[PDB]
């Protein structure tokens, strides 16, 4: 399960 | 002075029910589960407050005697829901509050108000939005909020003059809804973060063709630390959330390598059939090519399922997988007949929006968007 | 031996599987949650058995190839509830069962049958009884059964059979419910009694039958209950449930021969009133003060709240005030299926009789003969 | 809360 590519947070 | 009034059963029950939705369950401060009743000139006021969320509704009533009294919230709501369709007579006498209705007579103890906080004053009005739009938009965006991670539990409210943007994410999906509203004071450029469960619950409630949003005005937008919500005869407040919302706009793709348009009903009903075999509801697979979408789920040891749907598809064919619940969550928030998916690769976010060569394809401009991260195909 | 292959109507298949599934365990042995499909000459048979309860149902189907296969009962039931209204094609291929319906294609893994127990034979049929009344009677008395396996002989429904009738009884030491039903025995005279787990018998009742009567299979003569099974046979369906091995309390001595007071009242009114007044009851009683023409209900305390309500009642005999557990009271009132209830009282600390009312002097009053009775112990007034 | 007068059991 990758996350959305929030930087920071993913 | 001792509160005594007569009220219609239906209007009393509905008002107490509205308030009781926002009371705390089993609160550390037991008096916070109380409902405040106040008789004025206008009629009867019914409020609840727990230091964080307040709710106040006015209902017409015949006031024989002005006053206020605090009584247990859940008991009042349970009683009022159980009364006959007769007039209701409420009368405060000493440390008891008498409630009589037809043949039924209740005698409840009064709660002490010494440690019961006063309702906060609502901020200055910021803007007005239609009620049905407000419910729908909050309802759309709240589906993507985290339930924790404080910065994920809120709904972001950006205001730029006439325009409003609502957003929420839990790191797996991101929902963004843009709408227009009518400013009350002057031009405003600001953003707050409102607790999602609270704002979503307020929206689901009744409110009244219009909803007034009170956040303050000028340089004091967000200053009181409060969001006020006003509708005809109803006023509510929620404390703002103290956390920085993630920068989300960079996440929205400018273009796609494949786009697919399909009926939302067709796709949803089919997703529910196929996901039946998904062990722990792991994943559903979407294989796009030509004019058909193949759904599949499950594994060899647990059971497999698959279904073929007609689909309008363009670009490079691909197979991509999703959390089935996250996917139906997105699909159910579109409120359109069809959905258009915008893809790049199996491992990069997919765009769902309410609904041409070989590509690439420009992103569509829509008021609503649901960005969904895929999960990886088994390997 | 061949691979099972058939076609079936979705409604028929889904109803039958749903029916079996209600009786499956949700289990220490995984394969016991399996459902067995058998394709035969007459069509399709669907069944489950977990050593204690069995359920078998026959439905019409086009059998392309005879055989049988065991699959997950949970999974089959979920799939069949979600199929579109189209013919269902079932085909066993190797270790999987293919199931197709419209554009939908499912593939269930087959289960090993080597540790799957065989359905037991039903005992000899003992009598026939109306299916609706039997279901009704079970649901009536089941409300009074104990739920705690700490005490086995309260967790059962006693089934007394005679040449003329079936008597069903259950108790949890606080209420006793007894229902009598007409039936017609296959062999004539019989006098016997068995004990059946209340939970499983009540489940078999709610699941429902398609015809108008059912046959109870307990054996015959001295051999009644000898098989340790109660069988139920209806059209296209058969089920079995293992008997309880515990002794039921001697209950007929609890049923009062006469009453010092009697009251009749509409069930819906009294029930709606009890639920209103009991809103202030912490955890635990509701009080009933009976006078001429009026019943005052009351409950609560100075610390939580008090509530009271007056109802017209047809009352006769010695006035009294008596209190009950409100839930045991509405359980009994809701088990009556009649418009009015008659209460039979003696003293505030002795059992009260609840009976369907039929069609008031000074007393004492002889107890009424009814097919149903719910006996309820009071709680002491403060 | 008395029981029903089951003997034995109560
Ligand atoms: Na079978």
């Amino acid at each position: 399960v990758p996350t959305l590519p929030l930087v920071p947070x993913g | 002075t001792d509160l005594k009034f007569r009220v219609v059963r239906e209007d009393f029950a509905d008002a107490v029910a509205w308030v009781a939705r926002s009371l705390p369950t089993r609160p550390t401060i037991p008096v916070l589960a109380g409902v405040l009743l106040t008789g004025t000139d206008e009629g009867l006021t019914i409020s609840g407050f727990d230091y964080e969320v307040s709710a106040e509704v006015k209902v017409s009533a015949e006031i024989a005697s002005a006053g206020s009294v605090l009584v247990s919230g859940r008991l009042l709501s349970d009683i009022t829901k159980a009364l006959p369709a007769k007039p209701v007579e409420v009368s405060v006498e000493g440390t008891r509050v008498s409630l009589t209705c037809g043949s039924a007579r209740f005698s409840l103890p009064t709660l002490a108000v010494e440690d019961y906080p006063a309702l906060p004053a609502l901020p200055e009005e910021t803007g007005v939005i239609a009620s049905d739009l407000f419910a729908e938009a909050i309802g759309q965006v709240a589906v993507a909020a985290g339930r924790d991670l404080p910065m994920l539990t809120g709904i972001r409210v950006e205001i730029s003059g006439e325009s409003v943007v609502l957003a929420a994410t839990d790191r797996f999906r991101l929902a963004v809804r843009e709408l227009t509203w009518v400013t009350t004071a002057g031009d405003v450029e600001a953003a707050v973060l409102v607790p999602a469960k609270t704002l979503a619950e307020a929206a689901k409630a009744g409110t009244g063709n219009q909803v007034h949003l009170a956040l303050g005005s000028g340089a004091s937008v967000g200053k009181d630390g409060l969001l006020g919500i006003r509708s005809e005869g109803k006023r509510s407040t929620t404390r703002l959330l103290d956390a920085e919302f993630p920068k989300f706009r960079q996440l929205l793709p400018a273009e796609h390598t494949a786009v697919a348009t399909i009926g939302v009903a067709e796709l949803t009903e089919a997703i529910k059939r196929v996901a039946l075999v998904a062990d722990r509801g792991a994943q559903i697979r979407m294989e796009f090519s030509d004019d058909t979408l193949k759904l599949s789920a499950g594994a060899d040891d647990v059971g497999r399922a698959e279904e073929d749907l007609p689909v309008d598809f363009a670009g490079e064919p691909l197979t991509i997988a999703f959390n089935p619940t996250y996917l139906t969550d997105g699909l159910g928030s579109l409120h359109s007949e069809r959905v258009t998916f915008g893809f790049t690769t199996p491992s990069r976010p997919a765009v769902l929006r309410p609904a041409g060569g070989s590509g690439p394809f420009p992103a569509a401009k829509t008021d609503y968007v649901y960005l969904l991260m895929p999960v990886r195909l088994p390997g």
